[PDB]
């Protein structure tokens, strides 16, 4: 089990760790989060009690270092930092647990929610989309734009996501204009899966990453990316049965986890009616279709 | 973006543009089969591509052979239309290529856009106008060349005859669409109007009769009366 300590909590803030969240009051004796499952990627995220604008947070994998949080009163936010002095870090962590100033990552033993949301999210791959190499963790926030959004403005603070564009020379083979645009199997299987991702696991890795950023930070370009990558599979007549089956699981947990009241902003009516009712895969997403009809019948 | 009443005069500036209408590309008769089921039989069609400033018409003839063994022909027709427009642009010298193509039906935007990916600098636009170019097959010489074709064929016309010698393209285009709006609302009456007088002929290299300026004025008012009427006859007013 890992620990992410906090130097202190000077400002009132709601802290999230994965899908959990808890309020901390201004200068309350809070010193961080303990019992965090090793073996998964995590995100710790923040919304100031004073400025619900700008949700922000840090993706990290405890195996890649000792990490802690420290408020910076110049920049005005909780910053993640690495402690390379492992001795100093264990000493710090032990003192704060002894004083019991830490909240426990509160995983119910039955619950595989976080695993199912993050199954293929590699942390080295996150680094190549939120490019900031001097850090082992990655910062994201509500306002960061994607590389493709900057095509249609700072590249360093961008989310380099795989560029998907259904009306592009990449998507469309000359002489197969009608065929490739109505059935995108070639774009999916050869261009994307065989040329960019290498395998469906990597496709899912970015797709999951795109969703979580949309959900935890209301990041609009991520939401667009999540829908694009779904749409590309739903608009392909030829998809391996195993990808379809795993996509159905993936989307099921994402729909399951979404806040019931955020549905109107994080779900694109058009893409989902296509996946569920119009597209080649209308018959192939049974779990996803069942939870959507029972939880968001208004959208369809 | 969309073309409508407000940006009407853009059609007559000096940026090369074409209208594309696909309403006559896929044409069928519907008949009964021996077993009493219904079946379609395709007939030749055409793509109506028109430069509204010059009157040049690139009438691409769609021979029924293109449909043989295909499914979902109505959808294919849109992509075939886009394929042919694309081929046409590519065959024109650069200085003759259009800067905009305006499709008369929104369902053409995606097919053309995809076919025109090689030409990012050519704008594909819809329109909110209700243009009567479907009545293009009510022009006898155009219907004639379509119905006689034995193979895919492109035939060039000036849909304004020599009108531009005496009037502007704004006026020429308004005369054309009035003529076509009438031919669409009542083809018999429209055609009667145009040809009642045997002494006004259609030159061999023209499509419409050789009216004087004054005769065109009488013709134009007659087509107006026809349209307003059929509007009454239809809504009883
Ligand atoms: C979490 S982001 C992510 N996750 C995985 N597992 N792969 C990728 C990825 C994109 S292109 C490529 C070869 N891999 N991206």
């Amino acid at each position: 089990m890992n620990t992410v300590p906090f130097t202190s909590a000077p400002i009132e803030v709601t802290i999230g760790i994965d899908q959990y969240s808890f309020n901390v009051k201004e200068n309350q004796p809070f010193h961080g989060i303990k019992d965090i499952p090793i073996g998964h990627v995590h995100v710790i995220h923040f919304q100031h009690a004073d400025n619900s604008s700008m949700r922000y947070g840090y993706w990290f994998d405890c195996r890649m270092g000792n990490f802690y949080i420290q408020y910076d009163p110049k920049d005005g936010l909780y910053k993640m930092m690495e402690e390379r002095d492992g001795a100093k870090f264990e000493n710090i962590v032990h003192n704060f647990k002894e004083r019991q100033m830490m909240v426990s990552y509160p995983k119910i033993d039955e619950d595989d929610t976080w695993y199912n949301l993050t199954e293929f999210v590699q942390m080295d791959k996150i680094r190549k989309i939120v490019r900031k190499d001097e850090n082992q963790f990655s910062y994201v926030d509500s306002s960061m734009t994607t590389v493709q959004e900057n095509e249609l403005s700072d590249p360093a603070h961008s989310l380099n996501y795989t560029v998907i564009n259904f009306k592009s020379r990449e998507a469309i083979r000359p002489g197969h204009e009608m065929e490739d645009f109505l059935d995108k199997s070639y774009y999916l299987n050869t261009v994307m899966l065989q040329g960019i991702f290498k395998n469906s696991s990597n496709y899912f890795g970015e797709l999951q990453f795109a969703f979580l950023n949309a959900m935890f930070f209301g990041n609009y370009g991520s939401s667009l990316q999540w829908h694009a990558m779904i749409e590309l599979i739903c608009s392909s007549a030829t998809v391996p049965k195993h990808m379809l089956d795993k996509l159905d699981e993936i989307l099921y947990y994402q729909i399951k986890t979404l806040p019931e009241q955020y549905s109107d902003i994080l779900l694109n009516e058009r893409v989902w009616n296509i996946c569920l009712y119009s597209s080649f895969q209308k018959n192939s997403l049974h779990n996803t279709e069942k939870i959507m009809e029972n939880k968001y019948p208004e959208l369809l | 973006g969309a073309m409508n009443s407000s940006n009407y005069a853009e059609l007559f500036n000096n940026d090369i543009k074409l209208f594309v209408d696909d309403t006559n590309v896929y044409r069928v008769t519907v008949h009964k089969t021996f077993e009493g089921n219904v079946a379609t039989k395709a007939i030749n069609g055409c793509i109506f591509t028109l430069n509204p400033k010059t009157g040049h018409l690139f009438l691409k003839i769609i021979h029924t052979s293109v449909w043989a063994g295909q499914k979902r022909l109505s959808q294919l027709a849109k992509w075939k239309t886009a394929e042919e427009v694309s081929a046409l642009v590519r065959s024109l010298p650069k200085e003759e290529q259009p800067k905009q193509i305006i499709v008369t039906r929104k369902a053409m935007l995606d097919p053309l856009e995809v076919h025109m990916l090689d030409f990012p600098n050519i704008a594909i636009r819809p329109t909110e106008l209700r243009l009567p170019f479907s009545a293009a097959m009510s022009i006898d010489k155009l219907s004639d060349v379509v119905m006689k074709a034995t193979e895919p064929q492109m035939v060039l016309f000036n849909i304004y005859d020599d009108w531009l010698d005496r009037i502007s393209s704004y006026t020429a285009f308004s005369r054309l669409t009035l003529l076509l709006r009438a031919l669409k609302t009542n083809e018999e009456s429209a055609k009667m109007i145009l040809l009642s007088d045997p002494t006004i002929t259609i030159k061999s290299y023209h499509l419409w009769p050789s009216f004087t300026d004054e005769q065109w004025i009488t013709i134009e008012s007659q087509m107006r009366d026809l349209i307003l009427t059929e509007y009454g006859r239809k809504y009883n007013v």
